[PDB]
């Protein structure tokens, strides 16, 4: 179906595992990317700003195997209930990723590829349909370089 | 009882004052 939110989703969680140290490698077995790059721009920023305004994502939520499916789709539909717009998108990803990267120093190793499969689930049912209705990935470049 | 909405509120307050890129 060519969901390529997937490979969105990967390159996003790979750069934030990557920042800690670790690999894409380790927890899971037409070339205008450059939303890859405005991705990863944009989640740093987004990072940065929480964590300026309240204590940084990673500490947020006290996550264990048996809740962390529940706490991820409570939050996710509480951000997107009352409106979808570009910068809850970033918040969406930069969520996702904090969730994996404490989800590996509280040595939760296998929430990592559920995290990523869980994003890109929302990411093709709930999300896309605002995506292209609203110029593509592309305007999401245009607007945020 | 959630904190998790505490949460997505917290994402949403920095997401919708993020169109100043």
């Amino acid at each position: 179906m060519s969901q390529s939110n997937r490979e969105l989703v990967v390159d996003f969680l790979s750069y934030k595992l990557s920042q800690k140290g670790y690999s894409w490698s380790q927890f899971s077995d037409s070339e205008m990317a450059a939303v890859k790059q405005a991705l990863r721009e944009a989640g740093d920023e987004f990072e940065l700003r929480y964590r300026r305004a309240f204590s940084d994502l990673t500490s947020q939520l006290h996550i264990t195997p048996g809740t962390a499916y529940q706490s991820f789709e409570q939050v996710v539909n509480e951000l997107f209930r009352d409106g979808v717009n570009w910068g809850r998108i970033v918040a969406f990803f930069s969520f996702g990723g904090a969730l994996c990267v404490e989800s590996v120093d509280k040595e939760m190793q296998v929430l990592v590829s559920r995290i990523a499969a869980w994003m890109a689930t929302y990411l093709n049912d709930h999300l896309e349909p605002w995506i292209q209705e609203n110029g593509g990935w592309d305007t999401f470049v245009e607007l945020y370089g | 009882h959630q904190a998790e909405v505490q949460i997505a509120r917290k994402l949403q307050c920095i997401a919708d004052q993020f169109h100043r890129l």
